[PDB]
């Protein structure tokens, strides 16, 4: 049971003076939601994995520990996992003081989008190397890490930050992106700030050797952040890649991944050969080995996965044999979404007895699909639907539970709340100087507390499938939106403060807060993003980082990589066969005025979307 | 801490000339230890002190000087005879026949060079500390020898004494050179008071004077 | 001499008045050209 | 030329040097560009 | 390069363009709903206009009067002079940033003005009454060519 | 081990013995042991107290002056030295460093703490960032953050967040204020021109009294000429 402010599970200052798995196959801790150890001290882990990991904290996190204090020998450790930190964030230590880590991985989301004002040394694998004898040695780091530095001193790094007196990073790899919102702080792909606090002896900054970095970082160098004349960097290489004009401040090397891919003592470890747990590992939903299993029509059991979902695998290739060839369901198929008359109804309860009037289908081919539904063969447990001639099969993925006996409980406890109240100074990070003036959400705050029932009944009915009579799973959901009133209700306000622009009579202010699944990975659900965005901190939900908080917050878990993607994304879906800047200039109520030179070259090259 | 003076109180080395370190303490160094009662200590301004050599009979790694300094008997005479510009620091004597340092003592042993140049800078009214009222203008000239500089200040074309303040810095072991800053404080009225602050510097190796002048509000 | 470089090369313009020994010299049209002389109708006599 | 410093390049090569932010760079100075725009044509501005 | 206005919004009441610089938390639905989220602290003295080098802010010359376009030419040139406007040489050592722009390389603040200068901008038919000491081109884009 | 760590210092009640403990690691008394040094800062400094080896049983001699006036106590837990140094006089405050003083048996080494003893209770310091009046000169930058009315001055660390190869940040030594004798101290340093890019913002690091440090934001962009063209 997690501390209500515990640091770590194991208070001790060494721990795991041996802690290895070698036991037959390796073996993983599933599931760490602090660091494992609070300290390390001449301590070797070796073996280890970590499977998910969703570390939050206010002090320095660090997935394995926080601080390796002297000769901790980490060794093929790999871990993965969201880990998101304020005043600093590590990959494996958060500080690795005279510690040696070899063959290590890490493959996880980085985030620390808050507003900080503080000397943090962030890195995808260790973030602060200072030991003589420390190095870093046949690593590899897969770090989508997003950060904002605001200040000279930050530096992010991916495979390290702030390498110094002597510690040499030996054969490592980085590939994941580092998205530093400003250039501000020294943030680079491999190392961050190779200089030293004392003065910088060449040999005193740090090392670098056989290090290879093909990460899309932004704002920053491929390499090193800090460089000099004299620069202790032996072999770097970076494959070539968007850099988004690139800066061209850190050295080229060649391609011939053959060559790149020897370099790594270790490429992986994959086997895990601990091969059970987990939730999201059953996909199958195992078509093969069906009664009635055929070999062409097999995609399409799965473009008929989403369509019924809780239901027999039987059922499922029953009705994919009912499937026709003239139909559009032979391309890949994400989640669809119902809707009555362009609303994108979500409170089934309520509109399962009404006859929602189309389904939109959103295929991968970033076409939308409409059919007509009528309530047929309906249940008390599971709503049903038809799918016009074809006599298709389509269900709701809610079971139709009792919601009045969670709205009766907790809405009467998130009405009385205020904007310049203490629980929500309490819940952002904010002391009682500063002022609100920032998040410019008062009037939204007020009209989405006006307005609670219909927002609370559509997160309600998308958030888990309660399959429970009993009123256990009634009560956990009570207890989940009343221990985060504050979290839950700062980021409903927030999401449809800055996400409410139609897309010609499709508003998706219910298709961004909601419906998740919309471009794919159904496992997140719609009320832990909220929750995860409302304690997010001040910095996190401030106006001036609404791009930003997308890639943090709501990004890698809608299935999106940013926001302009995701924006394009929508004007495929919807309103197709029309330039963004056109629906740009239609939807947007700020006076456009463009005028294109008289000159035709120049009228002729204005005129396509490209960019420049 | 009887011995609370090292010879001189400043020697001077002409880069390279090697300036000769002899204390002298009221107990006499000779005790029973098997060596000579004296060792030498140099500890720059901030940092901890760090010995030279211990009891005067062998050479600790990295040592400032190549030469042996082997001394008994209250005075002691040694010469450092290698000489190296960052060794520019006071430097303490520990005997090591009693478990005793002779703290408050030190030798400066400073340093001689041509008279380079010292730079002069003059800094403008700042927004942080208006609410205090003690509105301080401050004029920086570092890394300039003679090791002695005059400062002076004037407002609005007037003398200013006892208000302006003057810190030293340790000489620097690679430059071999003094930076003083000038610190003023005064009241937000007597800002008004003025117009316009100017900054003089006088020193042996620059004939003609050299001053910096700023006007209020002119950033 | 410029706070932003050390160097004292660049040039000012100032514009005087000129004295009484060259204006007697300016009889040629190309002199007005050679003493450096401009019309006083719109521009300061003081230092640019 | 007179205004864009395009010249510096060649000044440095003839001469003419000037320590910008402490480092060597090209002084362009206006009897290199009279000789560049025009080189035979006219030798001093006043000739110009 | 964006050119962003003042801030400096004014009532109903007030005479002229007012000066009142808004602090962020103005009730005016501008900077409650645009100006404000996209936060962009700008000096906002009371007169004149500077080129951040990044863009062009004007303090009290509205952009959309026709004396805005005399100085977003002015603000244009300090802003992109180093890469643009020259063959793509840097400016000259000793010349300064408002040496190219007031001089040369800026259209004439008023049209009847005795200055040797480029009507780039401003294009004024004879019908008005500005035709008497024109002293200046009638049509820029129709001259230059 | 060698780290050392001072403790309870800048305000010492005065004619009262006040306690400093290094936290020593694996420190043995046969080949090592702990000692106070009376260096002070600037004025008359003599010795403080010094303890001798565990084989000793924590007993050595001691100056008459420091003698009942500094009491020494040694935990084998604890692993550090207690300074019980007892009736302590107004100009008693100095700078002692806690560490092997060159012992033939053993070294063990060191750090020293700051604490200054005076009516007048342990006032947070006040650090202010000064932009240039005039140019900076060829390449280097130079910014600088003043401390006003700050105490003590021992211990007190001042730091720049921006950091760069061959950077020049002379300290200056602390200067008695005219009214309350408080501590007057500054910081200056230099950078290359291109570690400073224009619009860049550059804050002081400076601690009073170990306490959260407090950040001023500094000028060091180089964004010059405000446009103000006038229509006559």
């Amino acid at each position: 049971e997690l501390g209500p402010d515990e640091r770590s599970y194991i208070k001790d200052t060494f721990t795991g003076r041996l802690i290895g798995e070698k036991d037959g196959k390796n073996y993983a801790i599933y599931n760490l939601k602090k660091p494992l150890f609070e300290n390390l001290s001449g301590a070797t882990v070796e073996k280890l994995s970590l499977k998910n990991v969703a570390i939050s904290g206010k002090n320095d996190i660090g997935s394995l520990a926080n601080e390796a204090t002297n000769g901790t020998k980490i060794k093929q450790v790999h871990v993965d996992g969201v880990l998101a930190g304020e005043r600093g964030v590590g990959g494996l230590l958060a500080k690795a003081d005279q510690s040696s880590i070899a063959e290590s991985s890490f493959k996880g989301r980085i985030v620390n989008t808050y507003e900080t004002t503080d000397a943090y040394n962030i890195g995808g694998l260790v973030g602060h190397l200072t030991g003589k004898n420390a190095s870093i040695a046949k690593s590899k780091a897969t770090v989508t890490i997003s950060s904002n530095t605001n200040r000279s001193d930050q530096t992010v790094g991916g495979l390290a930050g702030l390498v110094d007196q002597d510690a040499h990073i030996q054969n490592s790899y980085a590939e994941g992106d580092i998205n530093n919102v400003k250039h501000f702080g020294k943030v680079a792909g491999v190392a961050g700030y190779l200089w030293d606090r004392t003065s910088g002896e060449e040999k005193h900054a740090g090392e670098l050797t056989n290090v290879l970095s093909d990460v899309n970082v932004t704002n920053g160098n491929a390499i090193t952040g800090y460089h000099y004349t004299g620069m202790k960097v032996a072999n770097t290489f970076s494959s070539k890649a968007n850099r988004v004009v690139s800066k061209e401040s850190f050295e080229e090397r060649g391609t011939m991944l053959d060559a790149s891919q020897i370099v790594s003592k270790k490429a992986e470890i994959n086997p895990l050969t601990l091969p059970t747990v987990s939730t999201s590992g059953k996909k199958d939903s195992d078509f093969s080995k069906i009664a009635h299993y055929q070999a062409n029509r097999a995609l399409v059991y799965k473009n008929i996965e989403k369509l019924l979902p809780f239901y027999n695998k039987s059922t499922i290739v029953k009705y994919g044999n009912l499937v026709k060839e003239n139909s559009l369901l032979y391309q890949k198929e994400l989640l669809s979404a119902v809707m009555m008359k362009d609303d994108q109804v979500i409170t089934d309860i309520v509109s399962n007895k009404q006859t929602a009037n189309k389904l939109l289908l959103h295929y991968n081919d970033h076409s939308s699909e409409k059919f007509d539904l009528k309530y047929q063969t309906d249940f008390a447990n599971l709503a049903e639907y038809n799918l016009g001639n074809t006599g298709l099969l389509y269900t709701p993925n809610q079971f139709l539970y009792d919601r009045d006996s969670i709205v009766k409980e907790v809405l009467p406890e998130l009405q009385k709340l205020d904007y310049q109240s203490d629980a929500i100074r309490k819940t952002l990070g904010i002391s009682p100087e500063v002022k609100l003036t920032e998040l410019y959400l008062e009037d939204q705050f007020s009209k989405t507390k006006q307005n609670l029932g219909d927002s609370l009944k559509k997160l309600l009915s998308a958030d888990a499938g309660l399959a429970s009579d009993n009123s256990v799973t009634r009560g956990y959901l009570v207890d989940k939106i009343k221990n985060n009133k504050e979290a839950l209700l700062l980021g409903l306000t927030y999401l449809e403060r800055w996400y409410n622009f139609n897309y010609g009579q499709v508003n998706v202010k219910d298709l961004v807060m909601y419906h998740p699944d919309f471009f794919g990975k159904g496992n997140t659900s719609p009320l832990d993003t909220l929750i995860e965005l409302g304690k997010s901190g001040f910095n996190n939900l401030l106006a001036k980082n609404n791009v930003d908080t997308y890639g943090i917050s709501l990004a890698s878990q809608h299935g999106a990589t940013d926001l302009f993607s995701t924006l394009e994304h929508y004007r495929k879906v919807f309103l197709p066969n029309t330039s963004n800047n056109d629906w740009f200039k239609s939807e947007t109520k700020a006076y456009i005025v463009e005028e294109k030179s008289t000159i035709e070259e120049v009228k002729t090259k204005q005129g396509l979307a490209g960019t420049k | 801490a009887a011995a609370m003076a090292q010879s001189p109180a400043s020697l001077s080395a002409s880069a390279g000339a090697a300036a000769a370190i002899a204390c002298r303490s009221s107990q006499a160094a000779a005790a029973a230890a098997a060596a000579a009662a004296l060792a030498w200590y140099a500890a720059k301004p901030g940092a901890a002190p760090a010995a030279l050599i211990y009891a005067a009979s062998a050479a600790a790694s990295a040592v400032p000087a190549r030469f042996s300094g082997s001394g008994a008997g209250t005075d002691f005479a040694a010469a450092i005879a290698a000489v190296e510009a960052e060794d520019a620091a006071a430097y303490y004597c520990a005997q090591a026949a009693a478990a005793a340092a002779t703290f408050g003592a030190g030798t400066r042993a400073e340093a001689k060079r041509t008279v380079a140049a010292p730079s002069v800078f003059i800094f403008p009214p700042s927004d942080e500390q208006l609410k205090s009222g003690t509105a301080s203008v401050v004029c920086l000239l570092n890394n300039f020898y003679p090791r002695e500089a005059k400062v002076q200040w004037k407002v609005d074309n007037a003398l200013q004494s006892g208000n302006s303040q003057e810190s030293v810095t340790e000489q620097d072991s690679k430059d071999s050179t003094y930076s003083l800053s000038s610190t003023l404080t005064l009241s937000k009225a007597d800002y008004e008071k003025h117009k316009v602050y100017a900054c003089e510097v006088t020193h042996q190796g620059l004939s003609s004077p050299v001053t910096k002048s700023f006007n209020r509000g002119e950033c | 001499k410029d706070p932003a470089d050390g160097n004292e090369v660049y040039a000012t313009n100032v514009v005087k008045e000129l004295t009484e020994a060259e204006a007697r010299n300016l009889n040629s049209f190309e002199s007005l050209i050679d003493h450096n002389i401009l019309s006083a109708r719109e521009y300061q006599s003081g230092d640019y | 030329p007179y205004i864009s410093n395009q010249y510096e390049e060649d000044a440095k090569q003839q001469g003419q040097t000037i320590n910008l932010y402490g480092k060597e760079r090209g002084l362009v100075t206006d009897e290199l560009v009279l000789k560049k725009v025009f080189d035979g044509k006219y030798k001093t501005w006043a000739e110009f | 390069i964006l050119l962003y206005d003042a801030y400096k919004f004014g009532d109903d009441t007030t005479s002229g363009k007012a000066t009142a610089e808004a602090k962020f938390d103005s009730s005016n639905p501008a900077m409650k709903n645009f100006f404000g989220p996209v936060g962009n602290k700008v000096v906002h003295n009371q007169h004149g206009a500077y080129a951040t080098g990044d863009g062009v802010y004007y303090m009290s010359y509205r952009m959309l009067d026709k004396d805005g376009a005399i100085t977003y030419t002015h603000a244009m040139t300090h802003d992109s002079d180093q890469d643009i406007y020259l063959g793509g040489y840097g400016r000259r050592n000793g010349l300064g940033p408002e040496f190219f722009a007031k001089g040369l390389l800026q259209a004439p603040d008023q049209p009847s003005d005795a200055t040797i200068t480029i009507n780039s901008i401003l294009k004024h038919s004879k019908s008005d009454s500005t035709e008497g000491s024109r002293l200046q081109v009638l049509d820029p884009t129709e001259r230059f060519q | 081990a060698v780290a050392l760590a001072a403790s309870g210092a800048a305000a010492a009640a005065p004619g009262a013995s006040l306690k400093l403990s290094c936290a020593a690691s694996g420190a043995t008394a046969a080949a090592a042991a702990a000692a106070w040094v009376r260096a002070a800062a600037g004025k008359a400094l003599e010795w403080v107290a010094a303890i001798a080896a565990a084989a000793a049983a924590a007993a050595a001699a001691a100056a008459a002056a420091a003698a009942a006036a500094a009491a020494i106590s040694a935990d084998a837990s604890a692993a550090a030295a207690a300074l019980a140094a007892a009736s302590l006089a107004a100009a008693d405050t100095a700078a002692y460093y806690c560490a092997a003083a060159g012992a033939a048996a053993a070294a063990a080494w060191g750090q020293g703490t700051l604490v200054t003893v005076s009516s007048a209770s342990p006032t947070s310091p006040k650090v202010f960032p000064l932009s240039l009046c005039s140019t900076q000169p060829d390449g280097n930058v130079v910014i600088a953050c003043l401390v006003q009315g700050f105490f003590p001055q021992e211990p007190l660390s001042v730091t720049w967040s921006e950091s760069g190869q061959g950077v020049t940040a002379r300290n200056f030594p602390p200067s008695q204020d005219a009214s309350g004798d408080l501590y007057t101290t500054s910081s200056q340093l230099t950078l290359p021109a291109t570690q400073c890019l224009a619009g860049k913002s550059v804050t002081c690091h400076v601690k009073h009294y170990t306490n959260p440090s407090q950040d001023v934001t500094v000028p060091c962009p180089a964004v010059p000429t405000p446009p103000t063209p006038s229509p006559s």
